[PDB]
């Protein structure tokens, strides 16, 4: 009953743009048990998944999802197995909730040797990002097994408390991203770097206003924080974790390269096909999708696809499609994940609407060429930060996306699971 | 359902009688409009205005000011295009704070600025005060 | 004279013809009651129905719509004790606002509450409506 | 012709409780003349003693009290002479008219020598109190002689612009109460200081709850606004003016003491036998009598009556007698002044009402007794602010009281002087 990652050459899918409805997605949520009393809101969502393992996060709320007060922090792993319908569906197998629900934030997860590690920001000034001035700095690993043993001390759950942090000029560091990947025994992080932002490098004459009146110069450097005047700017990259240097290892920051640079956002590196692709969420001006190969990882060089079709809402600055530099700050995280790579098409939930979270549309797409589509619900359903993740079940490719999502007047809120086998037959 | 607002002098509705209150439902959706005003078409004013609009406490409201830090909805820079911004009244969206609305609590949207380039930037009653330039949303329970 | 005014469903005097209207006189005081209805005398209703009165502009008060900001005259917070507001119609008062009386305008004193804890704090027309519990008030020349 | 200061030990007053009346109030307004059309209303009244001369303001609208067109502003000065009845009476010999009406603003006054100083708010923003956050915190002093020289142009009436103001964490600061002292050349105004609201510093826990079921301990710092959400809070305290500190002195803001906290109002320091004794009205939940003896000036703190008797007239929230904390900001100014201090007894005129102005009462008290009063009208006679100061007349005690004053018909409303005498005997 195993799901396996997506490598080789699985089967054929529709490499042809058409409009007939080839997907069909299947709701699997239920198979990942949630309660919660009417105005409860679950947010902060995490899913990862490798090897047929998944890690998994949310943050239980009573009240609005932005404010309301942290109940509960969930964070768990299991199996990713063949429910006997020759379906994927996800199955708990180890769940540990922090003691102050309050302290926990950002969370990473990446899998390695019958292990989910998830590493995240410990905090008591609130979001790292919202007050940044103010945080620790403080990180922190747990250790969850996937399989867990009937007791035996420290297997099942163990907790690190990260000493030691080669983090070069940036103040404070990050895990900023759902999900990274292993190296052997090396684990790599989504996260982002602080930086003070008069020690800042920037050639203001790199900004593209080229054909964009209203766009002055100095606004890509001061979209490089949360405000024109933030103390810090962010920088995504990657936390690198080596697993053998000892029983108390080092993180070590590796920042992005300076190509197509956006604000550090929460982003995603993930294995398709025997090659690490890199997703950056779009939280500034550059809203087009940016994800693409990774030709180097610790110099940090991604090969951002030059992608005309996919975006994001943002609100009224930088709103979907927008291309040109303006200072802003804004935009929500459906992240894609790639398929096939000779022909590089990538399947992800995007939002069809400009300046609003809603329309959670499963699309599969190119760089210049969206092929087919789904709707997962109404026109004016509310969805949110969605995270797709892509393997093979019998040689044939599945998609599993966690979407955040609800139609006005439902008691409880919170994401749900969609499977999408994704189709061989470009017809019936 | 919910009626653009036209944020320029040419509104008329700012400096009405009840003085531009908006019942929002829960799941409705609010365009605020900046209209062109170059080429000059319908809606437009009879030069260009410039506006930054605020979403605001209430109280904040009243007093005809907006926080340091404030809630931007809109910057009206562009005499040229058409500006818009649109919320649904909705727990999720693309804003990065986390604000939310509360019930019973009356909010407001407001221009602090005097209409020109320069006074811009402004937080402190301007055409909130001199043109009535301030609507009041009061969202469903 | 005038008659204190029960704050109440029980009142019933609400559910009449014209729609509960007072005259009062220069000079003429006037009390607004919101009875126990804990240990239940006389005047109190079936349960504690929890109010807050407004004084409101007439054309406001028609609409059932308290303005931001209301002009708060009681609050029915407490189904323990008996709780009164009294006005004279006069010059000086113990209130520091300085609102005043036009003559020959109307005024209406409203409750825009579902008349519940949780209803309370609404501005927009509640039991105004659904009970019709408003009151006009023409105050002489 | 020779009234003095209250001091020593004047004449044995009444120190029995007693029903007889022994009071026999006495009108004297006339001796202070003032005009007014039909419909013509006098307000925003000033009176202040020493040394037998008296400072004097008001307001004249055209309408109503709260809201009549300002017609103008008198600003006056005179003494205080035994009118040959060997009974006190008030004789103009200074007044001033300010340019603008609409400009001036809660007048306070103190005399030092052979001067009446007025220190007033200056606004194009209406009621500083009302319009807080567009004020320009400018102030105004005025210097009036007591005695004006004949074609002494400087001397008898003279203005200081108020150029340097020290304000230390307040935003803005202004005089708020009828009148002050002197000691030596450095003047002491009654004033309050305007706080940023969310610089407030205040441990919810000392709200005084204990016995008051449907208090909530915020309360009492929701109170020390005019609204639970006004941009700042109200601290009344002193405003400091040396004479001797150059040709352009130094006002200098005193905050009250923490103890029996209250909002902001207009309050009255004033010397009585020999030590100055501080007044604050009570414009929130706080409703039984705010004064006492002032321990100390330049840090000020006043040694608060334990007083069970007094109280004023509020609304629905904080009527005549509450005690408990409560959300609110109503009620009005009714001063008292001390007579007897071995025996700490006082009198004041007092509004017998719950939640209505009217029923103005001449009363003489103790701590937890009143001793003896005297109805200045009718029952449902209209009053609302009244100041009283008392002082010797052939060593015996006389107190003059400022009533707002009218009942229902009559055309011009105007405030009213009484002279009473206090009895030494307590019978016919
Ligand atoms: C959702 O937001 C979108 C983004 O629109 C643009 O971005 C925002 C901020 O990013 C700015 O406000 C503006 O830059 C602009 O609005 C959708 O915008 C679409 O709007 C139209 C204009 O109304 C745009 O028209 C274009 O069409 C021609 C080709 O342009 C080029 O092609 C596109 C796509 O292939 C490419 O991205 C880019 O390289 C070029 O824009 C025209 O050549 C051109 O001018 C027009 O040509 C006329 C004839 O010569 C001439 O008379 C005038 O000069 C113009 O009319 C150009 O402006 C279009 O590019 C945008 N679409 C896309 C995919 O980007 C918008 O969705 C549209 O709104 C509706 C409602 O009215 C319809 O226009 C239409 O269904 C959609 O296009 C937003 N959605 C809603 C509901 O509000
Ligand atoms: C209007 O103002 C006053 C308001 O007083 C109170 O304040 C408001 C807000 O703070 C609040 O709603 C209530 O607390 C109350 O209205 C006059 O109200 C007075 O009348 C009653 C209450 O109705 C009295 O309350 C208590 O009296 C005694 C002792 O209480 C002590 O002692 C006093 C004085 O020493 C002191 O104030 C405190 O230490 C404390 O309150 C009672 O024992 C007590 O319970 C009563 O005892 C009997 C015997 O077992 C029981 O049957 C039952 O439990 C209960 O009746 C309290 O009830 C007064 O305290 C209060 N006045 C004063 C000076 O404090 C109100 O006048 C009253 O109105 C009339 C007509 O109805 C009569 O009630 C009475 O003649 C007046 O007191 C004023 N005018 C009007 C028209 O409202
Ligand atoms: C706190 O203090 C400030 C004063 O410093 C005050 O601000 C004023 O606010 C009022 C509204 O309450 C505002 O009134 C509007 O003014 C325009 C007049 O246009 C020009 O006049 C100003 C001086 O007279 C000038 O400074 C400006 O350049 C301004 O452009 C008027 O058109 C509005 O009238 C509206 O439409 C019709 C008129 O026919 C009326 O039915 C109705 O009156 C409508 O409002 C309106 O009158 C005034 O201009 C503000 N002044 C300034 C300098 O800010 C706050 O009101 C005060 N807040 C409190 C609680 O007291
Ligand atoms: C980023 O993170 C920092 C914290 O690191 C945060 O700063 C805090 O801000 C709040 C006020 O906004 C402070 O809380 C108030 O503190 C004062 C007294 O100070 C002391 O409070 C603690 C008591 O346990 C101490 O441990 C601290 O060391 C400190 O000395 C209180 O008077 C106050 O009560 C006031 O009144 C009512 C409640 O009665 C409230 O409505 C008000 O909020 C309040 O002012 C509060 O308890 C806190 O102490 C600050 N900490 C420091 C080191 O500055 C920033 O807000 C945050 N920025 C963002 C954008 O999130
Ligand atoms: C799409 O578009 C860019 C630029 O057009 C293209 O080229 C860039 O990427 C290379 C690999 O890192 C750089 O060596 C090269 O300098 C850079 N182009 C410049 C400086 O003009 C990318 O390849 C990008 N990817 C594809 C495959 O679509
Ligand atoms: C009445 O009120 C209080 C309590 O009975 C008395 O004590 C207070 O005043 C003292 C200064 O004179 C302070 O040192 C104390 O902190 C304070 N006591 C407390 C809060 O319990 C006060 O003397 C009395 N006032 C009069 C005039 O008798
Ligand atoms: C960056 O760009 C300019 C012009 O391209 C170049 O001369 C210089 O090296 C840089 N300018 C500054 C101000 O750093
Ligand atoms: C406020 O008061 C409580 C007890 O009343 C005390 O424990 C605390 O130290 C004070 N300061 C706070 C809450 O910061």
């Amino acid at each position: 009953e195993g799901v396996s990652n997506l490598v080789g050459l699985p089967n054929n899918i529709c490499l042809q743009k058409t409009s007939n409805q080839i997907l069909k997605p299947k709701l699997i949520s239920y198979t990942l048990p949630v309660v919660g009393q009417s105005g409860t809101c679950i947010t902060d969502p995490l899913l990862a998944m490798d090897e047929g393992y998944f890690a998994y996060s949310h943050l239980e709320r009573i009240g609005s999802c932005s404010r309301g007060v942290s109940k509960q922090r969930i964070i768990g792993v299991g199996e990713v197995l063949d429910r006997g319908d020759e379906v994927p569906s996800l199955f708990m197998t180890n769940v540990w909730t922090p003691p102050n629900p309050n302290t926990v934030y950002h969370c990473s997860a990446v899998y390695n040797n019958e292990f989910y590690y998830v590493l995240c920001a410990v905090s008591t000034v609130g979001d790292p990002i919202l007050n940044s001035t103010y945080w620790s700095g403080s990180l922190m690993m747990t250790r969850l097994a996937v399989k867990p043993k009937s007791n035996g001390g420290g297997y099942n759950q163990h907790q690190l408390a990260l000493r030691s942090i080669e983090k070069g000029r940036y103040d404070k560091v990050m895990p900023y991203g759902p999900s990274g990947i292993k190296q052997g025994d090396t684990l790599y992080f989504p996260a982002v770097g602080f930086l003070v932002r008069t020690e800042f490098k920037y050639n203001d004459s790199n900004c593209p206003i080229t054909k964009c009146q209203y766009s002055k110069p100095e606004n890509c450097r001061l979209s490089m924080g949360i405000r024109p005047n933030s103390h810090y700017i962010l920088r995504s990259g990657l936390l690198k974790y080596n697993l053998s240097d000892g029983e108390n290892p080092k993180v070590v920051f590796i920042e992005i390269s300076d190509q197509r640079l956006s604000i550090g956002s929460p982003s995603k590196i993930y294995d398709s096909l025997g090659q690490p692709v890199f997703y950056q969420a779009s939280f500034s001006w550059d809203t087009m999708i940016k994800f693409g190969d990774v030709l180097t990882v610790n110099p940090l060089v991604v090969n951002w696809r030059n992608n005309t079709v996919i975006s994001r809402p943002g609100q009224s600055q930088c709103p979907r499609f927008n291309t040109c530099p303006e200072i802003c700050w804004e935009g929500v995280y459906n992240d894609a994940f790639l398929i096939d790579r000779i022909n590089w098409i990538s399947a992800g939930v995007f939002l069809d609407s400009n300046q609003t979270a809603e329309n959670p549309v499963f699309t599969v797409f190119k760089d210049n060429e969206i092929l087919y589509r789904a709707q997962l619900a109404s026109e004016d359903t509310n969805a949110q930060k969605t995270i797709t993740n892509c393997f093979l079940l019998k040689n044939k490719i599945w998609c599993i996306s966690l979407v955040e999502i609800y139609d006005t007047g439902d008691n409880v809120i919170r994401p749900k699971l969609f499977a999408v086998k994704i189709p061989e037959q470009c017809t019936a | 359902s919910l009626e653009p607002v036209y944020w320029n002098s040419a509104n008329k509705r700012f400096q009405a009688e009840g003085g531009y209150v908006l019942y929002p439902q829960i799941g409705d959706r609010l365009d605020l409009l900046c209209p062109r005003a170059r080429p000059p078409g319908p809606h437009s004013s009879p030069s260009y205005e410039f506006y930054k609009l605020y979403l605001v406490e209430g109280a904040q409201g009243r007093r005809c000011e907006a926080p340091p830090a404030p809630n931007l909805l809109l910057t009206c820079d562009r005499p040229d295009l058409d500006l818009r911004f649109t919320i649904k009244f909705q727990e999720y969206s693309p804003n990065l704070w986390g604000h939310e609305f509360r019930s019973h609590h009356d909010y407001y949207i407001i221009a602090t600025s005097d209409g020109t380039r320069e006074g811009l930037e402004s937080l402190q009653g301007g055409v909130c005060l001199t043109r009535g330039m301030k609507v009041l949303l009061r969202v469903g329970q």
